[PDB]
Formats: C-alpha cells, structure tokens, sequence
C-alpha cells in the first residue's frame, strides 16, 4: 500500500493533540531506559560490594532483599497522586498576596509540614543546607500550586522585631551573623536572594534563624517611579510606630513588598551583583538596632525618593544604645554598591569587621540563642498573626495529579527524612 | 485494516524490550505490574482522547465484537465505558494502594489480566475502526513501537492467553521482529 | 541579660 497523506480538517483539537503525543512518548521511552539503565546501575553497585567484603550468604540476601526493598517503594511512589483531603489544615499562619502559608498535618500519616499556597496565571514570569528552608515536594491543579516544606514554628523576625520593638547590641550581632552565613551560603551556589527582610526570616525550635526561599518566585518588581507633585500632630518617634503598625495592620496581607531592604541600583536598571544583599542586611541591622528601617516613609515611594539619595537621608536617632562599631558597619553596608561592605571578594570581607571578634563562627550554630520559642505542641501557632484578613481577588468560585514521576536520587533523599 | 503495508519499519525501537520489561532483579511483581497497567493506561487514553472526538456509533472488529451489550453497544459508548472503568480500577487504593507497606489484594492478580484485557478491548478496536487516520501526522514509529511493548509485557507475566489475539494474531507476528519470543 | 561576644 505505497500510499501518502495530508492535514485538512482534523480540528485543532485533534490536530495538536498529536503534537503533544509525540512529545509524551519520546520523553517517555527515553525515561523508560534511563530508569531501566540506572536500575539495573545501582543493583550491580551494591552486588560489587556485596562480594567486597567476604560476607555470608545470609548477609547478602539481606542486603540484597533491602535494595529491592528500596527500589520496590520507589515505583509504588510514582504511583502515588496525591491532593488536599490527604491533608488537614491546623491554622493559617501568613498571608502573601499571591497566597496563603498553612500549618498542615497529612491526613494519610500525620507530619508537621508548612504548605505555601500560590496562584498560576498571576505569577507570570511567561541544596539541604542548615542555613534554609527545607522544600521537600510540590503539587499542582486546576488553579493554584502548592509546596510542602518543614514547618519553622518560631514565628518570623518581623513578628519578633514586634514583640521585642529594640534589640540589643549583643541579640543583634547574633541574629546578624547568623544572616551573613545563611546568605554567605546562598551565594556561594551562585544565587541572589535579592529579598532580605525581617519577615522573610524564620526561627527553628531552638531560637536560631534560617532563610526560607532564594529570590526566585516570591513577588513582583518596582514601578521605577510615580509622581504626585495645617496644624502638626505629633512627637516622631512615636510617628513612625504609628505609620509601621499601618504597614502590618493593613499591608503583611495583600503586600506589595516593600521597598525598604531594597539596595538602590535595583530601581536603576538590572546592573546589579551578589553585594545586593549585603544593603538589604544593613537595613536589617539598622532596624533592629534603632526601632525602624533606615528609610521608613509615610508611603513607599517616599521611601524610594530617600534611598535613591541616602548619603543624606541616613540618620541615626539621638537613642543613643549604638557604638562606635555598630554605627560603622551599618554605615558601610548602607553605600555605593561597588564601594559596598561584601562587595570585594567579601562575604567574609564583612566578619572581619571589629562589630564582632564574634564566636570562631563555628560554634555559632551551637550556642544559646536569645530566645529559644517556648513551645507547647508540635503544633504551635503561638509565634504567628493568627488573626485573618483574607481578601485575594482571585476568587475563580465553584487524588488527581500524580505528584512525581521523580529520580532515584531525589527518592533517596527525600525518604531519608520524610 | 491493511496494516501490513511497506511501513513495518517501526522507529523508536533501537533495542530489544528485555531491557525495559523484564522484571527487575529483586522487584515485587506487583510493583513492577501495577506500575505499568497504571503506565499503559495512561497512555493508551492519550490515544483515544487524540481520536474520541470523531467516535459516534458505527462497536468493535470482525469475526469478533466487544460487546458492552452482556449484562445487566457502540464505538464511542463501551469505549469511554471501559476506559473509564480502567481509571477506577487503577486509582483504587485497594487493587492498587498507594499507601506504603500495603499488600497486594488476592483479587490483585485477577484484576490485572481484566484490566489488562480491557485495555486490548480498546486498544485493537482502534487497530481496525480507526487505525486509518494515524498514518496522517508521522506517528506510526510511535504507535508501532507502543503496541510493540504492550505485548510484549503482558506476554512476559502472561496476563492475556493466545486465543484472545485473534483479533491480532496476524498483526502480532509482523512485529516479531521486536517481539521478545 | 544574653550576651553574644
Ligand atoms: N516555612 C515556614 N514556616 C512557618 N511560617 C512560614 C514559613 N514560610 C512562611 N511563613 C509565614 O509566612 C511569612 C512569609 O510569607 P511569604 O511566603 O514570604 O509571603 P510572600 O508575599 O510570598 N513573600 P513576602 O510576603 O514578601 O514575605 C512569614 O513571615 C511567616 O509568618
């Protein structure tokens, strides 16, 4: 039958749905051999070394029988869809704009996980390391996306800076190295986080501080600029713990992400370097330090205004409580990018500064923070705004999705927490 | 239909399938099964689903017919019967738990040749109603070496007998030239 | 109190 062909009326429905055929099965048979080919890798990995060792027979139909064991489980998970209703909601914990971040134990066992919820079509762009957040897997559907990460019941620095309004110097310079090692390590996988900020800040069970993201898919960019162009009512420090608790009472949920923290050749065009997060650590360290960020405004474009002149706009208080080290290195962290703290093959350029002759940076993680969150369940909202506002305009009103067809590797891993 | 044209050059089969359907050494049978009856599925339902838009009345092949017509029916109808039958079947945490350290059913073993046999149920009545379009867009490698492994698995664990490839027995020997005898 | 050197 030495025939031909040719389109003309199968109906764009059925015409690239076979475009999309002849993606699926070359991925697939292609995956179908890897798996197969690295199955087969590692059953021979471990057969070379059973007979490594002169061991008895007994040992290796044991050892032998647990690699199965393994390798059975793993393809039981690919199998595995999974939803909402395989998982309970505890409480609600935060609010970003694009969505929500849940308290959440999984119905099928019943863990501590922290579920992040988001918005495809509204985020357009059209690891395990001690320092951040653990993202263990994420699943899709209809609307929204979902991420399944370790629950840090600490509360947020933001909520901390709160309930404490002022550290001191010496809480301070503990919290700050522990950022500058964090973001040391960020960087050092050639990455910026380019989103430094109290909130987006998180304490463990033993009152230590880890990052919890990296800079890709948190939010949004800034407009470049806008234009606008009577008797005195107050006492001005007092002025800002008034605009700052308008900042939370009515901005943490449906935020926009506030220009403080940012460094400012972010609002010039895209020229900027890993030393973009060193600014945002200054501002950190200024807040915490005087009560507010350097460039606290009554409206965030005044604060854009300010930091695009700051070498007049920074000025420290007359609340004394700041040394002749402290006001030094905010100060050099609060500069020209390239005359930045950090900048010059820094990272460690900055524990060098005489703010510390801090711990041999080693012990760090090991030492006594200044508030262990004192806890009463695994299950402990206690450090978190649990009030609620919810309000995001998405609104689309009224078991599917197999989670992974993962590697190996990623099965070995993530089993190996759980 | 005339399926034994010039066109037997079946691309996309560069081996010899006992590298990809033999049961891994030290593997529960009934991962290694349940793992492709949910594979096989799913793709043989990206098939029909490039083609269901066309399916209206006029059953099954010659000789031979599927009918849904047994206990208490055309192309389109005990197709998307079946095929929705196939879905449940194989998300059901019973025949086929999700759940870790669950144990196969008794009913396990049984169930994977019904669906098994299902699946053939509609995957040979696209072999002889609709098997004429494919040859349109340049996916004959595609659907030839798909057919080519859904044999060849349910032959290696024997999960379907001889007699219920008549529909096919021809078709079956052309391809024994990736068929793993 | 916490003292951090
Ligand atoms: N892993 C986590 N564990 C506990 N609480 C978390 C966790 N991740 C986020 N949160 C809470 O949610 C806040 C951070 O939400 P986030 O996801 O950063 O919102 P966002 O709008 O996407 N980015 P941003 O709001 O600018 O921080 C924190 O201040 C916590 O209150």
């Amino acid at each position: 039958m030495y025939f031909e062909r040719r389109p003309d009326l199968l109906t764009k429905g059925t015409q690239d749905k076979a475009a999309a055929v002849k993606l699926k099965i070359e991925n697939f048979y292609q995956s179908s051999v890897k798996y197969a080919i690295e199955r087969n890798e590692r059953r021979v990995e471990l057969e070379t070394e059973l007979t490594s060792h002169n061991w008895s027979e007994e040992r290796k139909s044991r050892q032998l029988s647990s690699l199965g064991k393994k390798e059975s489980q793993f393809l039981r998970l690919r199998r595995t869809r999974l939803s909402l209703e395989d998982f309970h909601t505890v409480k609600v914990i935060g609010k970003g704009a694009f969505g929500e971040v849940r308290l959440v134990q999984k119905k099928d066992t019943g863990k501590i996980y922290a579920m992040k919820t988001l918005l495809k079509s509204e985020m357009y762009k059209k690891s395990d390391s001690p320092w951040v957040v653990s993202l263990y897997y994420s699943f899709q559907d209809a609307q929204y996306l979902y991420l399944i990460m370790e629950f840090l019941p600490g509360g947020d620095l933001m909520t901390m800076l709160i309930r404490w309004q002022l550290f001191t110097e010496d809480v301070t310079r503990f919290y700050m190295a522990e950022c500058i090692l964090a973001i040391e390590t960020i960087h050092k996988l050639g990455f910026i986080h380019r989103a430094i900020k109290p909130d987006n800040i998180l304490i463990d069970i033993r009152g230590h501080i880890k990052l919890s993201d990296f800079g890709l898919s948190t939010g949004f960019h800034k407009t470049h600029d806008s234009n606008y162009y009577s008797i005195s009512l107050t006492m001005s420090n007092r002025q800002q713990i008034q605009t700052w608790r308008k900042s939370r009472r009515l901005m943490a949920y449906s935020t926009v992400g506030t220009p403080d923290y940012i460094a400012p050749e972010i609002f010039l065009y895209q020229g900027y370097g890993q030393e973009c997060d060193w600014w945002s650590l200054g501002a950190i360290m200024y807040e915490c330090l005087i009560g507010w960020p350097p460039f606290c405004s009554e409206t965030p474009q005044e604060t854009y205004r300010k930091i695009m002149n700051f070498e007049q706009t920074l000025q420290f208080p007359d609340d004394i409580h700041i040394s002749y080290e402290a006001e030094d290195l905010i100060r050099r962290l609060l500069t020209h990018a390239d005359q930045r703290l950090g900048r010059h093959g820094g990272a460690d350029e900055i524990k060098s500064h005489p703010f510390f002759r801090g711990v041999d940076w080693n012990t760090i993680r090991q030492v006594e923070a200044p508030y262990i969150p004192k806890l009463s369940s695994i299950t402990d909202t206690r450090f978190f705004p649990t009030d609620e506002l919810e309000n995001v305009p998405d609104s689309p009103a009224m078991l599917p999705f197999i989670g992974y067809t993962y590697s190996r590797f990623d099965y070995l891993t993530r089993k190996n927490a759980l | 239909m005339f399926l034994s044209e010039p066109f037997v050059r079946t691309a996309l089969v560069k081996g010899s399938f006992k590298t990809i359907v033999q049961l891994p050494k030290y593997v529960d049978l009934g991962e290694w099964i349940a793992l492709n009856v949910f594979e096989f599925f799913t793709n043989l339902n990206q098939f029909y689903g490039v083609v269901a838009e066309y399916v209206t009345p006029d059953n099954a092949g010659p000789h031979t017919d599927y009918l849904w017509l047994d206990a208490n029916l055309p192309a389109s109808q005990y197709i998307d019967l079946a095929l929705t039958w196939i879905n449940n079947k194989v998300n059901d945490k019973n025949l086929f738990p999700t759940k870790n350290g669950l144990p196969f059913p008794q009913q396990f073993s049984r169930d994977v040749q019904r669906i098994m046999v299902q699946m053939f149920r509609i995957f040979a009545h696209i072999y002889h109603h609709h098997f004429d379009k494919i040859v349109h867009l340049s996916l004959e490698a595609h659907w030839n070496s798909f057919f080519s492994h859904f044999i060849s698995f349910a032959k290696e664990f024997k999960i379907i007998d001889r007699k219920e490839m008549a529909p096919l027995l021809p078709l079956i020997e052309s391809f024994e030239k990736q068929g793993k005898i | 109190d916490f003292k951090f050197p």
